[PDB]
């Protein structure tokens, strides 16, 4: 055909033993060979070649295949062929075969994924997350961290309450870290500024040094904040 | 009749158990109102942010990964 | 006279809507309200599964970001 080779990213003799479709469609062997055999030179075709062994052997299913895993060679496949299409090739040969080099490759492989799922490939697509995600059992639980993501807020005294919670929070129903307070008249505004802003100045009679004073913010805050990240001072009532 | 006024005594249940339907045809609609208008424009929407959260990760977890391959590929 | 025995029509005011807004509605106000407390129990369950995910990945590559880095000791930058 000559695409010359769109993207000449091998030097290694490929030859492939059978194919199917994964969940979408089906790649159709000639359709593999040519979809890289084009993209780079390498051959099922006659090669008496024995002078050094980079014959990479890709395959979906086995049967007729057998007789050479049952002779030591490691099958590794395919995807890795299709996944090399994605970006470039030095896709460090990660879990995808029928070969098994038990004590010596499925062992050397896992070195090149991480603890849970992804290779250190070019990882991810927002789908590829949900891929190795809906798959789990090991998970080392909570604790402390000091750099975040796109979901964070910190503890206080539902709608307002849960908008804290719905996204990285704590909450927790006594004297702590923050106060969002429910607005308006003698009632929320005044009786929530209650005496209960006064029920803070018992701490001082108590605690020897100044019981640290938290910041106090219109619920208003949470929202006008939730909408990017967080400010505080320009925000009373 | 001194049998009339009984009816001139509906004013009770059939005016008060009615002044009752009120706060039950009001307040119990009013919640189903609130209780929905709330979440049906909350729950599923902050979760627009479950979507924002991904890309951050993606666009800025592949951040970390690149900065392996560079490393890993300056070595013998 | 009998014009009042003729206001039983009233207990039908009652006999449709209080056959609704304390019938039908209270149901809505708990059947589909102690629904929140089905999902909240989830959307924390999930939301905390999927934070412990994110992290331990962010976490996994950061560990490795040292491993390699401080194998970069013999051949410094």
């Amino acid at each position: 055909s000559n695409i010359f080779a769109g993207l000449l990213f091998y030097v290694l003799s490929d030859y492939v033993t059978e194919d199917t479709g994964i969940r979408i469609t089906r790649a159709e062997l000639e359709k593999t060979i040519v979809e890289h055999g084009g993209k780079l030179i390498y051959n099922v075709i006659l090669k008496r070649h024995s002078i050094g062994d980079v014959r990479l052997i890709s395959c979906k299913t086995t049967t007729e295949c057998k007789a050479l895993i049952d002779r030591g060679y490691d099958i590794l496949h395919p995807n890795w062929v299709l996944d090399c299409i994605a970006y470039k090739r030095l896709i460090l040969i990660e879990p995808n075969y029928c070969f098994n080099v038990s004590q010596k490759m499925r062992a050397v492989a896992e070195k090149r994924v991480d603890c849970l799922g992804d290779s250190f490939e070019n990882d991810i697509s927002e789908t590829k997350l949900s891929s190795l995600y809906k798959s789990q059992l090991s998970l080392p639980p909570m604790g402390e961290l000091e750099i975040d993501s796109e979901v964070r807020r910190f503890p206080l005294f539902i709608e307002m309450k849960i908008k804290l919670f719905g996204g990285k929070i704590t909450d927790q129903q006594s004297l702590c870290n923050l106060i969002i307070i429910p607005y308006t008249d003698p009632i929320l505004r005044k009786d929530c500024m209650n005496e209960v802003h006064e029920k803070i100045k018992e701490q001082i009679k108590a605690s020897d040094t100044i019981p640290k004073i938290a910041r106090v913010v219109a619920p208003e805050w949470v929202d006008h904040s939730i909408n990017e990240n967080c400010q505080v001072p320009e925000e009373d009532f | 009749f001194e049998m009339a006024d009984k009816l001139y005594k509906d004013i009770c249940c059939v005016n008060d158990s009615y002044r009752n339907i009120k706060e039950s045809d009001s307040s119990n609609r009013n919640r189903v109102e609130q209780l929905a208008r709330e979440r049906e424009l909350l729950d599923k929407l902050l979760e627009t942010r479950d979507e924002r959260t991904r890309a951050m990760m993606v666009t800025l977890l592949n951040e970390k990964k690149k900065k392996i391959r560079e490393l890993h590929e300056i070595l013998r």
